[PDB]
């Protein structure tokens, strides 16, 4: 979360836009048993 | 050579989920107003696609790789 | 060109303590063979090295990339 | 070291085999504030 840094000069080429993949979520750290969705 | 066109993020849309066994690697490069973006190359499928940083498993590779 | 149907790893030496006012972006490749490891692709004036994922930068790097 | 797999076979193609940086170390999880050493 630290906003620290990044690296001094990234100056990033793009290769592409995309248009996404499948299901996203957010860090738990932990394993997950319990529920299944989309 | 424009690259950074402002202070966006270099993949519009994010392929979340995605196939770990399917990925050749990943890069991570972090844009002054993005999230951590990381974006690996599919072996065979279509191309390179972007990934979210807060996927399960990019997780457990990040905190691996201290390890490993 | 190498295959990785033998055991090869990208880094032959591999540089540790790695300026990161070098470092454009890292792109992490984990190799059979080899542990966790990732080759930092450089500013213009070099190219690309391969790199100590053991280091401190790395490590906090890699920790804050989990939620930033 | 866990997981149930890596990347599954990048084949990855060596773009420079560098030539190494400068001394080397090696991570505990617990933090090391002081490492004056080179």
């Amino acid at each position: 979360m630290e906003g620290i840094s990044i690296y001094t000069s990234d100056n990033y080429t793009e290769e592409m836009g995309s248009g996404d993949y499948d299901s996203m979520k957010e860090p738990a750290f932990r394993e997950e048993n319990a529920n299944f969705n989309k | 050579k424009p690259v950074s066109l402002s202070y966006r993020c270099p993949c519009r849309f994010f392929e979340s989920h995605v196939a770990r066994a399917n990925v050749k690697h990943l890069k991570i490069l972090n844009t002054p107003n993005c999230a951590c973006q990381i974006v690996a190359r599919l072996k065979n499928n279509n191309r390179q696609v972007c990934i979210d940083p807060k996927l399960k498993w990019i997780q457990e590779y990040l905190e691996k790789c201290l390890n490993k």
